[PDB]
């Protein structure tokens, strides 16, 4: 039961804040990505290697 | 280049309900109901309840929630307001054309409706205090309400606001019996601006068919006389002399206006001497400071009361009021021009078509008219009724001034304000 | 309007997740630039020295 | 029954007319027995420098005192004889004199006009008599805290431009300013192509233009002359002006953000979400269900006394914001509140409060629009602003547009993350920091 939260207005209201949380995820993916160096992703990165060849 | 203007349309009902309105093509309605509930119909045991009734006009009806009322309204950018005088209360009620239907049924909602729940009605007896408090921060207020209770036994001595020793006190069944006994067909009229006439017409068959109340005017207003004074040291003292005169649309009425605009009213220039203000100039004479004079005029369905208003340096009180009073004596014993009673009648009549130029203004008059008078009177007829005050009419209306029992209230520094036996 | 400082603001500013997500994507590319930099400062300043140069001398 | 939108077309057309000389003659006509008419000048404190500041005032002071026509109380004599009303106003863009008459009167009203703005005798007995009565004025000014801080927010957010200056003048100006710096003033000013002959009620164009030929044609007919005369732009700030007065009983507070000029289209939407926010006083019934969360939250947790929401427009610049009054222990929670208010409006804005906006404005513009006098006041300044008269079925088409995009476009371009300028008076030791409303005027999580 949250019946509350469904209406046209609350349609709105997330569709407003939907470029924010995905932005908000593009964030957080980098910052973990970044602070883990995570080897599997960073490989894609055409500038950031620190493994040779 | 404007359409050819519609003739308003007017009903009696059999019941006694009048119902009034007006197709101006406007992009904006107005509705009033005019109701014979304002404050002269409390007695000695309820007083203020009209006050409360005043304030309550959002509380739950059957079928319409406060918040309803609230957000309903405020959806189409509407109005909901309640003006009182000591004779009427009027409910009015704005919003665009195509919005009258919903904003007709609010109106309704808390006319013939409202259900004064217990705990609605306490958590809105503070705003009387509140409310009372803003008011009688001008002066004139306190001044008015105290002309009355001096003047009158009775009715119209009783006040807009609300007595102290009443708020927190006034009950849910005050109000009940107060719409009960008040707010009936024959005691009602329906005033609408931009609506047809058969919309409604039939809202007041369908809805406003109420009788189990009160019939006249009233208990009539005995008229008794007086003094109120209330000590302030206010810098300014607020003055006013009064006596009775004449019930609304009496002929003797008409001589009143026309004298309360030789002796002066308001202003006309911004920032002018008032050259021809006979009161204002009469007190300059002899007053070399900041003042102010008007004329009072207040008339009622029973009763009236014509005077004088005075603002003045505590001091030059006693000095304001007698240089007034005797500007008077001066048209009683028969000096008084041909030409200033014509720029008088001028100065009427220009007043009351610039009275009924906005929709706010005539929807009052309409609905005023039709409590007091049970008709319309178009302005013409008005203009017609102001010209045959003969001048001896208007030197009548001074010499019953003059020679009345008078009632008197003032507030300041009284030090140097006379009593009524001291004028 | 041409200014570049307002551009930056325009575009990577003005929003606070847009702002974040220029210094995280800044931090990244920092971190590479700075320890690429600051690694061959400290090389230059220990000419031979290091185990680093001394590599090639003891074979494959 | 007509539509609202059916009684928007049958409002009548403003006839609008040029005089040879420049002036600007325009009517709108109704079947009314009474009318409004005046003159709408291009002139204002914004046009005064530092040394004149206050002068224009100083005239609306004179301009009924006499003329060579019409020496001493005489025209005040004439206006009071017919029941005519004669008033005057002046801001820091627009003066206006006025009569309210009879329709039938509307021959002698523009003669008197003209009478008031080319033939003002401004006796030197009756500008020292002046002098005394300004002052006095400004004392009695002091003490509306409302007029204070508006003076105060001009002050500061316009800082060291002519839209800094009060319509008064300082009291040196009021005590010093010569018949020489006077009749300067109206010589520069009081030219035909910057004034504007209104009029609204029962009358013909066809009159109203007759009139204007016989009574205003000695104005300008070779009188275009000098430096005729460039406003020039605005600077504003982002900046605060505190007057820490703890033995006054309330505080007052007003805050703005930049607004554009008369000009932009970007008004209405603003408008609109000013309208969202609203206003608030003690005395509005029912509270707690008020619709503006920043109305509802100051009913019902005792926050103010009152607010209100402004758009003030000037020439290519304006004031956006708000004002309050309220209790020493709440501005904190005052600002809080409406700052959250402007963001939420800015990042989440929803449909059906934009309706109510926009329900709110054409309800505000029809009910404003309503006598002889606000509709010639409308014609007046609307030929001075905009240069046309804007119809009213106009205004509905850009009401009509805006949606809840626009709200978050247009309140993101002037509030987020702008400098404020900010003005307190009274008991203020809780007004916030100008940094912690600095950091107001975003959000961290947007």
């Amino acid at each position: 039961m949250l019946t509350r939260f469904l209406g046209p207005r609350y349609r709105q209201l997330a569709r407003n804040w939907v470029p924010t949380a995905s932005l908000w995820g593009a964030v957080g993916a980098v910052g973990l990505v970044w602070a883990t160096d995570w080897r599997l992703i960073l490989d894609w990165v055409p500038y950031i290697n620190g493994k040779f060849k | 280049v404007p359409p050819h203007p519609q003739d308003l349309e007017f009903t009696r009902l059999p019941n006694g309900l009048v119902i009034a309105s007006l197709e101006n093509y406007a992009p904006a309605s107005r509705i009033g109901l005019f109701i014979k509930a304002g404050s002269r119909y409390e007695n000695s045991n309820n007083l203020g309840t009209s006050h409360l009734l005043r304030l309550a006009s959002s509380l739950t009806t059957k079928g319409a929630s406060s918040f309803k009322i609230t957000r309903g309204i405020e959806a189409v950018g509407g109005k909901l307001s309640v003006t009182s005088t000591r004779e009427n209360m009027a409910y009015t009620v704005e919003c665009l054309r195509d919005d009258v239907d919903i904003l007709m049924e609010f109106l309704l909602n808390v006319t013939t409706a409202p259900e004064f729940r217990r705990w609605e009605v306490a958590a809105l007896q503070p705003q009387l205090r509140i409310d009372k408090a803003v008011a009688l921060q001008n002066p004139q207020a306190h001044v008015i309400e105290n002309l009355h209770a001096a003047a009158y036994r009775n009715a119209l001595a009783n006040s807009l606001y609300c007595p102290d020793y009443r708020i927190g006190k006034v009950t849910p069944v005050e109000l009940h019996d107060y719409v009960q006994n008040h707010f009936t067909s024959a005691r009602m009229a329906l005033i609408g601006l931009g609506v047809s006439h058969p919309v409604l017409k039939q809202v007041a068959e369908q809805f406003l068919n109420i009788r189990g109340g009160l019939g006249l005017s009233g208990a009539k207003a005995k008229y008794h006389g007086g003094e109120i004074r209330e000590q302030n040291g206010d810098s300014l003292v607020h003055a006013a002399l009064v006596a009775e005169s004449a019930a609304i649309g009496s002929a003797e009425a008409n001589a009143f206006s026309v004298l309360q605009h030789v002796l002066g009213a308001g202003p006309h220039v911004k920032r002018g001497s008032n050259a021809t203000s006979s009161l204002y100039q009469a007190v300059a004479k002899g007053v070399h400071q900041p003042f102010d004079v008007s004329a009072f005029n207040a008339s009622y369905s029973d009763s009236g009361l014509f005077g004088f208003y005075t603002i003045s340096q505590a001091a030059s009180a006693g000095d304001v009021i007698k240089a007034a009073y005797n500007q008077v004596k001066t048209i009683a014993q028969g000096n008084l021009s041909n030409p200033d009673v014509q720029a008088a009648k001028n100065k009427l009549k220009a007043g009351y078509l610039m009275s009924v130029e906005s929709s706010e203004g005539f929807l009052d008059e309409v609905g005023s008219q039709a409590l007091a008078a049970g008709s319309y009177t178009p302005p013409s007829t008005v203009l017609q009724q102001i010209d045959a005050v003969a001048d001896a009419d208007v030197i009548n209306a001074a010499k019953k001034f003059v020679s009345g029992r008078k009632s008197m209230a003032a507030s300041g520094n009284l030090g140097h304000t006379p009593f009524i036996d001291e004028l | 309007a041409p200014t570049l400082t307002a551009r930056l603001y325009s575009l990577l500013f003005r929003r606070t997740s847009t702002f974040a997500l220029t210094i995280v994507v800044g931090a990244l590319f920092f971190e590479r630039a700075f320890d690429q930099g600051a690694d061959a400062i400290y090389e230059h300043i220990n000419e031979g020295k290091l185990w680093k140069h001394i590599k090639h001398k003891y074979e494959n | 029954t007509a539509t609202y939108a059916q009684a928007l077309q049958s409002v009548p057309e403003t006839q609008v007319s040029q005089l040879d000389n420049g002036l600007r003659v325009a009517s709108e006509q109704s079947s009314q027995p009474t009318c409004t008419v005046g003159v709408w000048i291009d002139a204002g404190s914004r046009y005064e420098s530092e040394k004149n500041n206050g002068a224009g005032y100083f005239v609306e002071h004179l301009a009924f005192k006499g003329t060579k026509n019409r020496p001493g109380n005489a025209l005040e004599k004439e206006v009071e004889s017919m029941g005519a009303h004669l008033n005057a106003y002046s801001t820091r863009e627009h003066t206006a004199y006025y009569i309210k008459a009879l329709s039938k009167d509307l021959p002698k009203a523009v003669e008197l006009l003209a009478d008031i703005v080319q033939n003002c005798s401004l006796e030197d007995s009756q500008i020292e008599k002046e002098r005394d009565v300004i002052l006095q004025e400004l004392q009695e000014n002091d003490t509306s805290m409302r007029d204070v801080v508006f003076n105060y927010l001009h002050a500061t957010a316009f800082q060291g431009t002519p839209l800094a200056q009060s319509v008064e003048g300082p009291s040196e100006n009021v005590r010093k300013l010569s018949r020489a710096d006077l009749t300067e003033y109206l010589s520069r000013h009081y030219k035909a192509p910057r004034m504007v002959l209104a009029a609204a009620g029962g009358l013909e164009h066809r009159q109203l233009l007759d009139l204007a030929q016989k009574h205003f044609s000695g104005l300008s007919g070779t009188y275009d002359e000098d430096a005729v005369p460039t406003l020039s732009p605005c600077r504003f700030t982002g900046s605060q002006i505190c007057h820490r007065e703890d033995g006054l009983p309330l505080a007052h507070v007003a805050i703005a953000v930049e607004g554009p000029g008369w000009a932009h289209p970007d008004n209405v939407a603003l408008q609109v979400a000013n309208a969202i926010i609203g206003h608030y006083d003690c005395t509005y019934g029912g509270g707690a269900h008020l619709s503006s969360p920043l109305a509802s939250i100051a009913a019902t947790n005792k926050l103010c006394q009152s607010f209100q929401t402004f758009n003030i427009c000037y020439a290519d610049t304006g004031l956006l914001g708000a004002h309050f009054v309220c209790d020493h222990m709440s501005i904190d929670d005052m600002m809080f509140v409406l700052q959250g208010q402007w963001m939420r409006l800015c990042t989440s804005a929803t449909e059906s409060e934009v309706l109510r906006g926009k329900n709110l404005l054409r309800n505000a513009l029809v009910s404003h629009l309503d006598g002889t006098t606000p509709v010639c006041e409308d014609i007046g300044r609307s030929l001075l602003t905009y240069g046309r008269r804007i119809p009213l079925a106009e205004w509905e088409s850009r009401i009509a547009e805006v949606d809840a995009r626009v709200v978050r476009e247009v309140c993101s371009k002037y509030f987020y993350d702008q400098c404020p300028a900010v003005a307190g008076f009274g008991p203020i030791e809780q007004l916030p920091d100008y940094n912690r409303i600095r950091s107001g005027m975003f959000w961290l999580r947007f």
